[PDB]
DNA sequence: ACCCATTCAGGCATGGCTAGCTGC
DNA sequence: GCAGCTAGCCATGCACATCGCCTGGAATGGGT
RNA sequence: UCAGGCGAUGUUU
């Protein structure tokens, strides 16, 4: 290449072949003249060690200097590697029509749609923008239009609505561990420059908004817009192919909506007042009449749908609280209203969703998850659930209880200076006492904490489960937990240190008050061990992935029944503890290999060929046959693929 | 008392402890280094002085003539900094070497035939060091980052368990010498002793032993004791040191002259040991048929016949116990031998010997060291002397003397820089007497066994290899050579020295581009410590330990600032006061303590010395009196922490900050957060942008002063006095009287840089900050610089922030923020790019830079003067033309803004090559910088020169005066004067004459600098000249920006509301920034809480301030109020008169008091919940620090109250217009045909291995089919795709891949065939 | 002399192998 | 006095995208 | 438009 000026850069093919080819010049002179023979046998010799150099060089002995100080690169160096074809420009190449940004929020999107920013998408499409213009004879020919999308003139985003309105993109982000990390959307023209995202996908990409990036791609071709329009809207994965359980569960700021919105007080303006329907609960809670949460009695209409795929109607009056029922607006049709009765934490608010699926179908609980985050991220904001310092309780009792302790400690170390017990069972006996006043401590602040509150009912007192945001924020299981809330309030324990043994001085003090220097010196390795290890988690585990995937490819669910008769045995797994996995979940959803006989034998209760799902599990649990055999696909007896029946139900299916 | 400026602005300050040892001078490391490096010293000891004595004299081959060092010296640079970053050539110095040559009288005895000194022989340049530590390279601005490596000296490492699985250890132990070839110990699970070399296979150790002339019998006696036998009456009576019996059980009766103490058998006691060695009792006698299981010690050939009886270290039987007895050898001695205590190792090994004598010796390790040779005796002879003995090819330094005598107990700390027989037989005893189990193994990072190097050592050594470099070649001229015909400016060739120091200063896996975005970015950056580079390990082989920080760390290097990622803990900064010890261990100070007394008395401690004291810790609440006012205290005493007794502590911490680096010692309230998240904090405030309007910090920590002030982006004051002309360029000051020198010394000036370019293109820039007439001490600012305010260190700014999650805009950590923001301009940061210009003449012809362009008319040429390149101010957009180049045909090689880059021209350079023309713009800007150098250096001089007259006009004035003599003439008549006689006529006439001389100085100064400024400096050889031109961006804020707290919470800025939309509080402010409150628990940073309220205090003390002065109110009440702020808090250090400053002075201090009165909280020793409560009371707000909020839409309040207050966020700088990034279609790569990579080039992602096997796991497969083929790589499927495409329909044609169609050709270029088959 | 003739050290795991290596 | 074993020596590999920024063939010796 | 260095980025649970 002529590089900047009259240079070029030497490229190592060049470099060798030239020397292989002086080196060949040279032997062919010195076999013109009958020369000597140790000249003719330094020259071979040097001959074959450059061809050597050619083919694969730094495999003879020591590697030939580059043109500078460092190896130089040979055809075997340019095929194999990480560098080399077979990983750089064939498994996974460059590609035109693609663009990358930053991403944002935007929480107005119905979830199967995404922004785009408006100048990337104007430089993405250009292609059919220029068809779609010389269609409508807006110009001459390429070069024509071109100079017009070029001016932005106040036709061209008229023409870019035309042709965005139905038309699949893909977008991707950086380490796409699993087939979840490529997923489709409609676009949405925005200005800006930034790609906004549906917030309830953020969890399947696991992309926090800290400066993350995203890819778009488009694709061309027909099958392949209904590719992403079949396979790939993120309306058509909502189960995870790793275990069939939903990947929608909303998260943080929704569910602390959701939970401050629907949880009793006792005693709030508009008490007992009774309501005829959600309707009117909202229109209270408006305009300010009654309030938010107050336990009351509201006339709810509920369907059920015991006929044959027929919604039968009834209703009542339940003993609910206002903002609970003004949820309840939004819940499809066939849902017991005990759903949304209780505290809605994440668990409980997953269970509804995943209910509310298995159902009601699909499009509901699309329409429904949407509505979820709306009206969650509303009313959030309108409670206002702030932190601020006053919020992390200390317990009054934390500094008698960590006297007592210091004082069993320096009783220990009595019992050891008069010399009656071994250094072991002292250090032993040091750090079960510190346990054990940790946990007291931990108590007291959970108790203090989750008690809190205490008001008046119209009568004179009674206590409740408190409104004390930090504990709001973990009790919902929006974040935190047990744990961390811990270290904020009471003691954060015994530290490690770098070898595995442990400190036998606990950090008697937590994060509200400070740290003295030493405590905290030493908490910098107690956490730095960690977040060096989880650099090199990473590289290993990439390397993990890439090895699976090249030995389980070829294998392709081929023909549709293998027809045998063997297979494996299931029981459930129990480690001399309590058993750990039931057999129901071991078993859901995969084909049977014998009928399972009654433990009254000649009862036969199963057939052969059979689906197990969820009511056959139940079967199972009644007749509470507990050794079950099943086809499993290190069985399957069919060439070159693998039978459907021996592999199950296909999850996110 | 105060530093005039701080006057200004007194920060108040929390904090509890007295500080006794003031925060040192933060660039100590690179200076003193440098300062070191470079530096006439006598007596070598460290300097360029050590390399030439060391390197010289050079002698040829007896050839008796010979070459010797004097003295060197250093010239004065050809420019300065400042010129130089603008040309380009380095910031060098010229080297002049003093050399004499002899030879002596041939054939005779040391006649000096003759002795010619050439004068200063040249060898080359060697860069300076800028006063802020930084080097100047090319243009550019570069760093030496100091690197950690092993202690040159001795090791002894277990590798305990994970060999060999049986649960056997080693112990292997090592000697690594600063310059030649390691050398190692090691055992083998047969407890086999093995040495080896550099590396390469294993030798069994008594090979090296007997190499070192030594024979068996010597070896035997070095290493075992003895056992001595009498062939008595029989049965050979035996001495016996009676604890040699202790670990070994006995089979065979115990008696002393019949006195039995126990029969056969059992085991020895302790006291059986004692009774006997009261006994004196070991001439004992022995059954004879048991030491057959023994070893011989030396050879006992015959008394007579001295046949082949016995070699030394053999077995034993009764039959060769009578074979030597036929002569009646009487004396028998042999090794003492335990299985516990003390092993027969080396006998064992001496065993598996292959070789018996020196020679072979020698032979074998020739063989090793060389593959495949026959061995000539004297070369092998040579080989080995060469590696441990010779001063040339091995050498430790003092440091490596010190540590290896340290390790093995000798006495001395000076010796021999070479090894010796004594030294290697000391080491292998250490080593069998740690398998033995006495001493411990050392470890491989407590601080005593790591060291710091720096840009002295780097560059001496480096030097020194150019020297060795040049000496061959100088022998072998000087061999060769004749008789002083030629000098020796000409033997010498400085070539290899100076290309030698220039690819250190310029390609090295240390020397880097400097960071510099940001005051504390570059002082963070000189003081790191890095442990990659030559000598030291690499990031593929470093496992956990040294990445893990051992508990020597304390109060040397940080635990906390260092990146994350894959460099982690191999890039340590490094602590505040920490410095060098005098050989290179870091070294922290502490404070002495006596009897019961905290001395103010410092002193310095190293790693180990700090092993056996034990040392207090820094917030131990002592009383008034030297006492600590408890009697028993929290210590640390050997890695250990504890409590101990009131007596027995020895040393104090000195202040409370040591154990923390300037990284993150900025981080308000940093005792209330997890590591975790000070640590990207640390990080992400290395990583702010100047804003384009500073402004200082509301909850600082008392260190912003001195980062600013000691970092080197500021313009501080040399000499006091008082200011007398003031500009945004320049800042002239009139010295005071007494600070000034005698001689004629006049006035200084400080030239402020205006708007220039940093290596990370953001701006850099001065401002004064000082008004006209007005004094300043010395020592102190005088102009802000990037990201400074006041002298106080500001890189945000403080902004009003509500927590609160608010309709879903917020929901990770997306910030959002009012439009308040924008409008006002407190974001807006400011940028340049650099592009570029070049013209070579070549064959085909030269090149000019006319305006003569085909296909675009005036309609695009206008923005260009008739010479060519762009006016300075045209807001060019992309694709315009700044400058007009023509090639020889004419082809157009012209210079266009590339797409997107905006910009605004601000400033262009013009260099040529000395020798051709300067056309019409050259010669416009040509004469203009003459305008430009003209009244910039000789208009300096000019008011110099005004000054000067005042002077010596004043020399005819004061005193002696003559008034009417004098008003009347102009200042002109000084030279000839006839008056008082005295030493005042003395001075007129004889300084006058020293002024006309003056006069033709100052002629010949400026005819210098136009001669400078008129010189065409070098270039790349084949070019003509270069244009360069700059622009100037300017970048707002816009949802995608990324903001930070100081605390390590980051967020994507994510909306621009309109300030309808705020929520506004019952008074009706907006507030500016909304964060998300769910992201405090979690990340356990509870510090930006305390950090908000304790800001809201602080406004409220503004606020209130603010109604007051505004109210036009009188002083009384301000200085009660201000004099009642500064005094509230538990007890202080900080102590404010108010009362002794001038009635004007306080009005100023309320004038910059009115935005919020700083505040300080010194890192460990903060502001507590008690005071913060108590400042805000002092204010108007309520005590909890939670306010109601209303809501902009609904307008109806928030059901319960939020936290609003003020926190300091800053913009990092991934802008978002820098990441957005699309592509259609473009340039296209050359081997294959693919798309090319990165964001100037036109490309596009890469749809990688990953995400193919995410497509295939969904069923599609017309997409991938596509994204193989189409998009990429088919060449006529893709334009035929693209035609199809505009045409409407929709439709591919798979063809085949381009890069496939490559593989088959390189595979087929190799011997191998692989071709298609047919169907 | 200038731009071109002929040439120039902190792995670890494993595994796969080669050369002794002492049961027989 | 041959063969299964055991011990040293070399081959192989060790995440994915960015983005920058630089930095980059001489090396003697020759003919006008 | 081709190969090394560095740094940053992100992958924090
Ligand atoms: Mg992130
Ligand atoms: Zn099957």
């Amino acid at each position: 290449v002529p590089l900047d000026g009259g240079r070029f850069a030497t490229s190592d093919l060049n470099d060798l072949y030239r020397r292989v080819i002086n080196r060949n010049n040279r032997l062919k002179r010195l076999l013109d003249l009958a020369a000597p023979d140790i000249i003719v046998r330094n020259e071979k010799r040097m001959l074959q060690e450059a061809v050597d150099a050619l083919l694969d060089n730094g495999r003879r002995g020591r590697a030939i200097t580059g043109s500078n100080k460092r190896p130089l690169k040979s055809l075997a160096d340019m095929i194999k590697g990480k560098q080399g074809r077979f990983r750089q420009n064939l498994l996974g190449k460059r590609v035109d029509y693609s663009g990358r940004s930053v991403i944002t929020v935007g929480p107005y999107l119905r979830l199967h749609q995404c922004g785009l920013p408006k100048k990337m998408a104007l430089e993405l499409f250009k292609p059919f923008i220029y068809g779609k213009l010389e269609l409508r004879g807006l110009a001459t020919t390429i070069k024509a239009a071109k100079k017009m999308v070029e001016r932005e003139e106040a036709v061209v985003w008229d023409i870019l609505d035309e042709v965005i309105r139905e038309h699949p993109v893909l977008l991707n982000r950086a380490p796409t561990l699993h087939r979840l990390g490529i997923q489709a959307f409609e676009p949405v023209l925005i200005e800006g420059k930034a790609i906004q995202l549906h917030p309830l996908v953020c969890a399947a990409y696991n992309a926090d908004f800290d400066g993350d990036q995203m890819a778009v791609h488009v694709p061309l071709t027909l099958e392949a817009q209904l590719e992403a329009r079949a396979l790939m809207m993120s309306t058509n994965n909502i189960l995870s192919p790793a275990n069939g359980e939903p990947i929608i569960v909303p998260s943080q700021d929704v569910v602390l909506g959701l939970y401050y919105m629907t949880r009793d007080c006792v005693n709030a303006k508009g008490e007992g007042m009774v309501l005829t329907g959600p309707k009117e609960a909202e229109r209270l809670y408006r305009s300010g009449l009654a309030s938010l949460h107050a336990r009351v009695k509201v006339r709810i209409t509920e369907y059920e749908k015991d006929a044959n795929g027929e919604l039968v109607a009834k209703t009542s009056l339940k003993d609910t609280t206002v903002g609970r029922a003004i949820l309840w607006m939004i819940v499809p049709k066939g849902l017991p209203y005990s759903i949304v009765n209780q505290a809605l934490g994440k668990k409980a608010i997953s269970k509804m969703l995943n209910t509310c699926y298995r159902i009601l179908g699909l499009k509901p609980t699309v329409i429904f998850a949407d509505q979820i985050m709306y009206t969650g991220f509303a009313y959030a904001a309108r409670s206002g659930a702030s932190v601020g310092i006053d919020d992390m309780v200390i317990p009054e009792k934390k500094h008698e209880i960590i006297s007592e302790a210091e004082a069993e400690v320096a009783e220990i170390q009595e019992q050891f200076q008069s010399g009656l017990v071994t250094a072991g069972e002292r250090y032993n006996k040091v750090i079960d006492i510190w346990a054990a006043a940790n946990d007291r401590v931990s108590k007291a602040m959970m108790d203090n904490l989750q008690t809190e509150t205490v008001i008046n009912r119209d009568g004179q007192e009674e206590k409740q489960v408190s409104f004390n945001s930090i504990y709001m924020m973990a009790d919902s299981g929006a974040r935190g937990s047990a744990a961390q809330i811990r270290q904020l309030a009471g003691m954060r324990g015994l530290m490690a240190k770098p070898d595995g043994s442990i400190i036998e001085t606990p950090i008697t003090a937590n994060f509200r008050e400070g740290l003295n220097v030493l405590q905290y010196f030493i908490s910098t390795h107690g956490a730095r061990k960690g977040l060096a290890d989880t650099a090199l988690k990473t590289a290993n585990s990439g390397y993990l992935t890439r090895r699976l995937v090249d030995v389980a490819q070829d294998l392709v669910v081929t023909e549709d029944d293998c027809g045998t008769h063997e297979g494996i045995m299931m029981t459930p797994v129990i480690e001399g503890g309590d058993v750990k996995e039931p057999l129901r979940d071991r078993v859901l959803g995969r084909v049977t290999a014998e009928d399972v006989l009654k433990p009254g034998t000649a009862d036969i209760l199963v057939p052969r060929n059979t689906l197990l799902h969820e009511q056959w599990c139940d079967l199972l649990e009644e007749n509470s046959v507990d050794a079950v055999k099943v086809r499993s696909v290190v069985s399957c007896d069919t060439d070159f693929g693998v039978c459907a029946h021996c592999y199950g139900r296909d999850l996110a299916r | 008392v105060y530093s005039y400026t701080e006057k200004k602005r007194i920060r108040k300050d929390f904090g509890k402890r007295p500080q006794v040892l003031d925060v040192p001078y933060l660039l100590s490391i690179q200076l003193d280094s440098f300062q070191k490096f470079i530096e006439q010293d006598p007596e070598g000891q460290y300097g360029l002085e050590a390399a030439f004595r060391s390197v010289f004299p050079i002698q040829s081959y007896s050839g008796n003539s010979e070459l010797q060092y004097v003295s060197y010296r250093l010239g004065e640079p050809v420019f300065d900094v400042q010129e130089c970053q603008i040309r380009g050539v380095t910031y060098s110095a010229p080297l002049r070497v003093k050399l004499r040559l002899v030879i002596y009288e041939r054939e005779a005895p040391e006649g000096t035939v003759k002795d010619i000194k050439e004068q200063e022989v040249y060898m080359g340049e060697i860069p300076l060091m800028t006063d802020n530590g930084t080097f100047v390279i090319n243009g550019t601005e570069r760093v030496i980052v100091s690197q950690l490596h092993r202690s040159p000296g001795v090791f002894f490492d277990s590798d305990k368990g994970k060999t060999h699985s049986s649960g056997k250890v080693l112990y292997n132990a090592r000697i690594i010498p600063y310059r030649g070839s390691w050398l190692d110990f090691e055992f083998d699970p047969k407890d086999n002793l093995f040495v080896r070399i550099d590396r390469r296979r294993k030798l069994p150790a008594t090979i090296i032993l007997r190499a070192l002339n030594y024979t068996t019998e010597q070896i035997l006696d070095l290493f075992f004791e003895k056992v001595i036998f009498e062939i008595r009456d029989n049965k050979l009576q035996m001495e016996l040191v009676p604890e040699r019996l202790r670990g070994e059980t006995a089979s065979f009766d115990i008696e002393a002259n019949g006195k039995v103490y126990v029969e056969k058998g059992r085991r020895i006691t302790a006291r059986h040991i004692r009774q006997l060695e009261k006994d004196d009792v070991k001439l004992i006698e022995v059954p004879v048929e048991y030491i057959a299981g023994k070893v011989v010690a030396k050879d006992y050939i015959d008394e007579s016949t001295g046949e082949l009886i016995c070699a030394a270290n053999m077995e034993l039987s009764l039959d060769l116990l009578a074979k030597l007895s036929q002569s009646g050898h009487k004396r028998i001695e042999t090794l003492f031998t335990n299985d516990l205590d003390h092993g027969p190792y080396i006998s064992e090994t001496l065993r598996v010997d292959p070789t018996n004598d020196r020679l072979s010796a020698l032979v074998e390790i020739y063989r090793m060291m060389r593959p495949g040779e026959p061995p000539t005796r004297e070369a092998a002879e040579s080989l080995f002397e060469n590696l441990f003995f010779s001063e040339d090819r091995y050498d430790l330094s003092a440091v490596g003397r010190m540590k290896f005598n340290r390790s093995l107990l000798r006495e001395e700390i000076e010796g021999s820089g070479i090894l010796s027989k004594d030294d290697i037989i000391d080491v292998m005893k250490k080593l069998i007497d740690i398998r033995n189990g006495k001493g411990e193994v050392d470890d491989i990072d407590h601080l005593g066994n790591r060291r710091i190097r720096s840009v002295g050592e780097m560059a001496e050594n480096q030097f020194r290899v150019g020297l060795v470099r040049v000496e061959r070649a100088v022998k072998e001229r000087l061999s060769l050579g004749d008789l002083d015909t030629l000098m020796p400016q000409d033997m010498i060739n400085a070539k290899p020295i100076s290309a030698a120091v220039k690819e250190f200063f310029g390609s090295s896996q240390l020397s880097q581009f400097m960071d510099q975005n940001n005051p504390l970015s570059e002082i963070t950056h000189k003081r790191r410590i890095s442990a990659l580079g030559p000598g030291g390990l690499t990031r593929e082989r470093a496992g956990f330990e040294v990445r893990d920080v051992h508990p020597t760390h304390y109060g040397r290097v940080c635990p906390i600032e260092t990146p994350e990622g894959p460099n982690i803990g191999l890039i340590n900064s490094l602590s505040v006061y920490a410095q060098t010890n005098e050989y290179g261990f870091l070294e922290t100070p502490y404070r002495k303590v006596t009897d019961g007394v905290v001395t103010d008395e410092i002193h310095y401690l190293s790693a180990i010395e700090e092993g056996n004291y034990v040392i207090a810790q820094a917030n131990s609440n002592l009383d008034e009196e030297g006492h600590f006012v408890e009697d028993l205290v929290t210590c640390r005493s050997k890695g250990e922490s504890s409590l101990f007794s009131r007596d027995q502590v020895d040393y104090m911490d000195v202040s409370t900050q040591q154990v923390v680096s300037v990284g993150a010692s900025l981080i308000p309230f940093l005792e209330h957060d997890d590591a975790n998240r000070a640590l990207m904090g640390a990080n992400m405030q290395r990583q702010a942008v100047p804003t384009l309007r500073a402004d200082k910090p509301l909850v600082g920590t008392g260190m912003e002063r001195a980062v600013a002030v000691d970092s080197g982006v500021t313009a501080v004051a040399k000499r006091g006095g008082v200011v007398q002309y003031v500009d945004a360029s320049r800042i002239v000051i009139k010295v005071n009287e007494d600070e000034m020198y005698p001689g004629e010394a006049g006035i200084d000036i400080y030239n402020l840089t205006k708007y220039t370019r940093s290596n990370q293109n953001t701006c850099i820039n001065q401002m004064p900050c000082v008004s006209l007439g007005e004094p300043v001490e010395r020592g102190d600012v005088l102009a802000d610089g990037p990201s400074t305010d006041l002298g106080e260190l500001a890189l945000g700014q403080n902004m009003r922030v509500a927590f609160m999650p608010w309709n879903g805009y917020n929901f990770e950590d997306s910030i959002l923020v009012s439009e308040r923001v924008v409008q006002e301009d407190r974001f807006t940061t400011i940028h340049i790019q650099e592009l570029a210009c070049v013209s070579r003449d070549t064959k085909l012809g030269p090149e000019e830079i006319t305006a003569d362009i085909p296909n675009v008319g005036e309609a695009a040429l206008s923005k260009l003067d008739e010479s060519g390149i762009v006016y300075i101010g045209a807001e060019v957009t992309g694709g315009d033309i700044l400058v007009g180049k023509v090639t020889p045909k004419v082809k157009d090689s012209s210079l266009r803004v590339p797409n997107g880059v905006s910009g605004t021209v601000i400033d262009v350079q013009v260099f040529t090559r000395d020798g051709v023309e300067k056309d019409k713009r050259a010669l416009e800007i040509e004469e203009m910088q003459l305008k430009q150098a003209k009244k910039d250096l000789s208009e300096e001089l000019q008011i110099l020169e005004a000054g000067l007259f005042s002077r010596i006009r004043a020399v005819l004035v004061a005193g002696g005066v003559e008034a009417e003599k004098l008003d009347k003439l102009p200042r002109d008549r000084w030279l000839e004067l006839g008056l008082t006689d005295e030493e005042k006529q003395n001075q007129l006439e004889q300084l006058a004459e020293q002024y006309d001389e003056l006069k033709h100085e100052f002629e010949k100064k400026l005819e210098a600098k136009r001669r400078k400024i008129t010189q065409g400096d070098d270039l790349a050889p084949g070019v003509l000249k270069i244009v360069k031109v700059y622009l100037a961006v300017k970048r707002r804020i816009q949802p995608g920006d990324k903001m930070a707290g100081r605390h390590g919470n980051k967020g994507v800025i994510s909306k621009i509301n309109p300030i309808e939309d705020m929520p506004y509080d019952e008074n009706g402010t907006p507030v500016d920034i909304v964060l998300n409150p769910l992201g405090v628990p979690s990340r356990m940073n509870i510090g930006q809480i305390l950090e908000t309220h304790l800001g809201m205090a602080a406004k409220g003390i503004g606020d209130k301030i603010n109604a007051m002065l505004k109210q036009q109110q009188e002083v009384a009440k301000l200085r009660e109020f201000i004099q009642r702020a500064y005094d509230l808090g538990a007890d202080v250090r900080q102590k404010v008169d108010l009362s002794t400053f001038s009635d004007e002075e306080v009005m100023r201090l309320a004038e910059n008091l009115r935005k919020g009165m700083p505040i300080a909280t010194p890192v460990f020793d903060g502001a507590k919940e008690a005071e913060i409560k108590e400042l805000l009371k002092l204010g108007d707000l309520p005590t909890s620090g939670q306010i109601r909020l209303y809501d902009g839409r609904t307008g109806e309040q928030f059901e319960r109250p939020v936290t609003v207050g003020y926190m300091y966020m800053l913009k990092l700088n991934h802008l978002v217009d820098d990441k957005m990034h699309a592509r259609s279609t473009g340039s296209y790569s050359l081997v294959t045909q693919q798309p090319l990579g990165g964001k100037a080039q036109f490309g596009g992602q890469r749809f990688g291995e990953m995400e193919v096997w995410a497509l295939e796991a969904y069923g599609a497969a017309y997409t991938l089919q596509e994204m193989l083929t189409v998009k990429s790589d088919d060449v006529n499927g893709r334009t035929k795709m693209y035609k199809n495409i505009v045409d409407g329909n929709h439709q591919m044609e798979p063809g085949m891949p381009e890069s496939f169609n490559v593989l088959l050709k390189e595979i087929r270029s190799l011997g191998i065939n692989i071709e298609l088959e047919d169907e």
